[PDB]
RNA sequence: GACGACCCAUUCGAACGUCUGCCCUAUCAACUUUCGAUGGUAGUCGCCGUGCCUACCAUGGUGACCACGGGUGACGGGGAAUCAGGGUUCGAUUCCGGAGAGGGAGCCUGAGAAACGGCUACCACAUCCAAGGAAGGCAGCAGGCGCGCAAAUUACCCACUCCCGACCCGGGGAGGUAGUGACGAAAAAUAACAAUACAGGACUCUUUCGAGGCCCUGUAAUUGGAAUGAGUCCACUUUAAAUCCUUUAACGAGGAUCCAUUGGAGGGCAAGUCUGGUCGCAGCAGCCGCGGUAAUUCCAGCUCCAAUAGCGUAUAUUAAAGUUGCUGCAGUUAAAAAGCUCGUAGUUGGAUCUUGGAGGGUGCGCCGUCCCCGCCUUGCCUCCGAAGCGUUUACUUUGAAAAAAU
């Protein structure tokens, strides 16, 4: 039973600056709400700890070697880290926007299936789009390498096929009653 | 130290003359209204170097 | 720096400084236990009592107004208090032999602003919300 | 729709006389399927019949076209109703049982306790 | 408490090396009272379905055991929560499997089949050696098996083939530098390796530095070696492993490498 | 193919014994024994150690290195919360150890109980009665009263997880299962895409006027095709049987919705150099301060901000607070060096006793770079191992021993 928040506040909370920045993100990056850019500065921000930690221990430290290279090689699975970074001391000089690529909602318009980081979210959150044998509707998902191509259209959802749409079929029967009998 | 009055409780609540609510439109869902706040801040929001401006302005 | 350094003077400097908390208002308010001794709310946060009387209370200078409290007793410590009746007209909804929620000010048990000698406010009348209240949500029920 | 039953992570389990295995049934675009048509399916893969195919478990996935269970089919169709659980026989036209609800019958034995031995007196009673 | 025996185990105060789950239930198995001490052992109901999944429920471990299709060290045994361990041998016939029950590198009772004999023999160490009643000297093995007339070589810690229908001790091992050995215990439980030394101490607590066929060296508590025969000759099985520990880092080469292509 | 017993070991334990670590307090400084306080010696007792008890016999044992006494929003710990680092605070409460079942005391049985879903007395409470009698203990599960700031069903099941018994088979308010459930935590709906239509800006062309143009955002005009569960619902799944989830035929989005909120907009502080109303009145305002007739603080709207299926308020406590200051405070004048010196505890203490090339870890493409090690007087003696064996420590170093959950 036990559980973890996943988001931390800052620490303060009216620096024009600071507010500006967060609603380029939300606008970019088809976000929902503050929270949901405070989500991934606070995912970011364990992420820097503990990447700063291991930057101070001995290399070949049993330690720092076996766990070092497993952050590097989680943060590269996910594509948000590069190699010469896939050392600490890169991860260290690292941002935010390097996960936030990653999500659906922003790959689904990248590769025209979309056209709007907008149309992307309803999209998702609407059935439309497996990662190849599987529905996903967290806009949230977090798209991993050797996945970016499965992405598609599901089987069955209009596009991917499939009848029409309870509103398409709607308008079908709507020619059919009227102007084809009585 | 006390003794005076209150036959004033309440005095300006109850000759302010009510309002109606009028009304109009909805605000946004979510997401999209964090997206027209974006748009009309930042986007609408090109800005002109007039010195500056305001957000809840008349004349 | 007021203060041994030798390896050995833990105990000094363990003890200096259990001593000297004792200024610290915070810290001897816990350590008294005040708020469970002298205090009118137990040591807890929230209190109900019963109304005795409507006090129209003479705003300290450099203000002027009639403040509108009620005096009450609390049931858990028959403790007589008076707290203060917020928004306009309020009163009038809390009547002699009442009962009410009250709460603290929100200054530490310090009294607020120019109300004099009040340290708490009124919450809940009809068992009811003086909020609800005011704006018509819910009524005097009866 | 065609359907496909796959049958995976086989045992033979021979101490409980059963073939013990995980069902993973596709029905690509709609959802589902009935357990008596996925005991009638798999009943002719294990050269087995129905009455020897328990069925069980089962969740479709997420999003539709999937289901995934688990399955036995039984050796004997004594070894079953003998390793069995009672209420899986009952499911199917084999197996019922009485009921109760339970606290009737605990407060008849309470009843009976107040008695001295006898309590088949406690039984008239009830 | 405060007036009698523990009948119960609430599931998380039990030992970790059982790998039973967190959500489940309250409660897990707890040992009956048998040959092998409690966090020592390996409850038959979590080998037939924990480790083996044989069984599902327990009330399908129950109506598996009732039939009388297990033994242990050859003579049935029909207790859910019977208390089987180290150098155990469990057989479950209509099915031919015969397993020993040796540790992992991990420190978790292993799924180690061994061979239709072999199932035959177990190696004991010596616990005691005594001289009992009219005057008979008797051995104890840590699997709490009393024989009686042993030959008088046999002295506290060397180990000890006993046969197992019979009972009968059918030779024996010296505890001395250079042995073979495995460890029952402690943070090195499951290590093999030979020996090197034994540092003593009056009062309490000797020490057994080892070194493993990697010059890997390591000590435990006397307590914690078992003696299993001659460097580089095993009188028993050992499991996938040969107890070697590799690390952490070693341990994510041969994953990789294995496999995602090398067959 | 269907349990006893003696004695020993074993297993689960038990009962005691070692140290080392605990809150506040000196407006608690001496304490503990003639009803043993500390010790001898012997016995009785106990499963057994032991002033346990008792005789005799000594006169001890403890304290400024805080004893003794008193207090306590003290069950103890694993743990939790707050994150520079140091720290700061909590811990009844899913585990471990301890304690109790109205208060006190006693006891039976049995291997195990000083048991209360045993008993027994008194003490406090309550109940039945034909009035002599008689029967009882929810700090078990539900539920109910009282209490309060505050906390759920008088529901289903032994199928899971396990336990017990003569037991595969029975029994389990252990435990699972549903109901209530914004403690609180996760996922994140209430609407996406063109088109006209337009409103617009970097780009280009032009002497200018003017025109083109990419990137597009709105904003209507309605369109136009393009959509999904929230509800509803054959069927099916779940499971002991159900529910819900996770599954879906048939339905379910043109806004007046299938209708999002709660605080703020004078300063700190994000946001009205508003409009009506009042005129230091009502109210606002943690603090500073507003309102005494052009109120950007009020009261309302309009409009805008902020956090958003959540948000405000009160309160304990923590961070901020280097405003308790080890790290890392101040004390001439701001709050603060005793009038001065002696002085025990405590703390604190000068210099000086041994010198003067390759082996192994991870980076970079057979080569090397960068640690680490015995080297270019270093344990004596007993007489390689063994043993003798340590001058005491603290320290630091390397091992083992180190509950799981966390």
């Amino acid at each position: 039973w036990v559980c973890r928040k996943t988001y931390v506040t800052p620490r303060r909370p009216f620096e024009k600056s600071r507010l500006d920045q967060e609603l380029k993100l939300i606008g970019e990056y088809g976000l929902r709400n503050k929270r949901e850019v405070w989500r991934v500065k606070f995912t970011l921000a364990k992420i820097r700890k503990a990447a700063r930690e291991l930057l101070t221990l001995d290399e070949k430290d049993p330690r720092r070697l076996f766990e070092g290279n497993a952050l590097l090689r989680r943060l590269v699975r996910i594509g948000v880290l590069d190699e010469g970074k896939m050392k600490l001391d890169y991860i260290l000089g690292l941002k935010i926007e390097d996960f936030l690529e990653r999500r659906l909602q922003t790959q689904v318009f990248k590769l025209g299936l979309a056209k709007s980081i907008h149309h992307a979210r309803v999209l998702i959150r609407q059935r439309h789009i497996r990662v190849r044998k599987q529905v996903v509707n967290i806009p949230s998902f977090i798209v991993r390498l050797d996945s970016q191509k499965h992405i598609d259209f599901s089987l069955r959802s209009p596009y991917g096929g499939g009848r029409p749409g309870r509103v398409k079929r709607k308008n079908a029967k709507k020619g059919q009653g009227g102007a084809g009998a009585g | 130290k006390v003794h005076g009055s209150l036959a004033r409780v309440g005095k300006v609540r109850g000759q302010t003359l009510k309002v109606a609510k009028q009304e109009k439109k909805k605000k946004r869902t979510g997401r999209a209204k964090r997206r027209m706040q974006y748009n009309r801040r930042f986007v609408n929001v090109v800005p002109t170097f007039g010195k500056k401006k305001g957000p809840n302005a008349n004349s | 720096m007021g203060k041994c350094r030798g390896l050995r003077t833990a105990r000094k400097l363990r003890s200096h400084r259990r001593d000297q908390k004792w200024h610290d208002k915070q810290y001897k308010k816990a350590h008294l236990g005040t708020a469970l001794k002298a205090n009118p709310f137990g040591g807890a946060s929230h209190a109900k009592g019963i109304v005795l009387e409507k006090v129209g209370v003479e705003a300290k200078q450099p203000n002027s107004a009639i403040r509108k409290c009620v005096r009450v007793q609390l049931i858990k410590n028959g403790k007589k208090i008076t707290a203060f009746v917020p928004n306009d007209g309020c009163l009038n909804f809390i009547e002699e032999n009442d009962e009410v929620l009250v709460a603290g000010f929100g200054r530490k048990g310090h009294a607020v602003g120019d109300i004099p000698g009040v340290r708490f406010k009124v919450v809940k009348v009809a068992n009811v919300s003086l909020l609800a209240l005011y704006k018509g949500k819910k009524e005097r029920p009866r | 729709d065609t359907v496909t039953i796959r049958t995976r992570k086989f045992m033979t389990n021979r101490l409980l006389q059963r073939k013990q295995m995980v069902i993973d049934v596709l029905h690509p675009g709609k959802a589902t399927v009935p357990k008596t048509e996925i005991q009638e399916k798999l009943a002719k893969m294990y050269k087995t019949t129905p009455d020897v195919i328990f069925v069980f478990g089962f969740r479709t996935h997420f999003g539709g076209g999937k289901t995934t269970g688990f399955g036995m089919i039984y050796d004997s169709l004594d070894y079953a109703k003998k390793n069995e659980p009672k209420h899986r026989l009952a499911r199917h036209g084999l197996y019922e049982k009485k009921k109760t609800s339970r606290k009737q019958r605990k407060e008849r034995k309470n009843r009976m306790k107040k008695v001295r031995g006898t309590a088949k007196a406690n039984v008239g009673a009830g | 408490m405060a007036r009698g025996p523990k009948k119960h185990l609430k599931r998380v105060a039990a030992p970790k090396h059982w790998m039973l789950d967190k959500l489940t239930s309250v409660f897990a198995p707890r040992p009956s009272t048998g040959p092998h001490k409690l966090r020592e052992c390996l409850p038959l109901i979590i080998f037939l379905r924990n480790k083996l999944k044989y069984a599902l429920t327990g009330d399908e471990v129950k109506k598996i055991c009732m039939q009388r299709f297990i033994k242990i060290d050859g003579k049935v045994r029909a207790d859910i929560t019977y208390p089987a361990g180290f150098m155990d041998v469990i057989s479950i016939d209509k099915t031919g499997e015969n397993f020993r029950l040796i540790y992992d590198t991990k420190g978790r009772f292993a799924v180690h089949r061994i061979t239709p004999e072999e199932a035959k023999y177990k190696l004991c160490k010596v616990r005691k050696i005594f001289v009992g009643t009219k005057g008979i000297p008797h051995l104890v093995t840590h699997d709490a098996r009393t024989i009686r007339y042993p030959d008088p070589l046999i002295k506290m810690n060397d180990t000890i083939q006993i046969d197992l229908e019979t009972g009968k001790i059918t030779d024996f091992i010296k505890f001395d530098t250079g042995n073979l050995c495995m460890v029952t215990g402690g943070a090195n439980l499951g290590r093999i390796g030979v020996i090197t030394n034994r540092e003593r101490h009056p009062g309490s607590f000797d020490v057994v530095h080892v070194k493993d066929a990697n010059g890997n060296s390591f000590a435990t508590r006397l307590s914690n070696i078992f003696v299993i025969g001659k460097g580089n000759k095993p009188w028993i099985s050992l499991p996938r492993g040969k107890g070697i520990r590799l690390t952490i880092a070693e341990e994510r080469d041969k994953r990789l490498a294995a496999k995602q292509s090398s067959g």
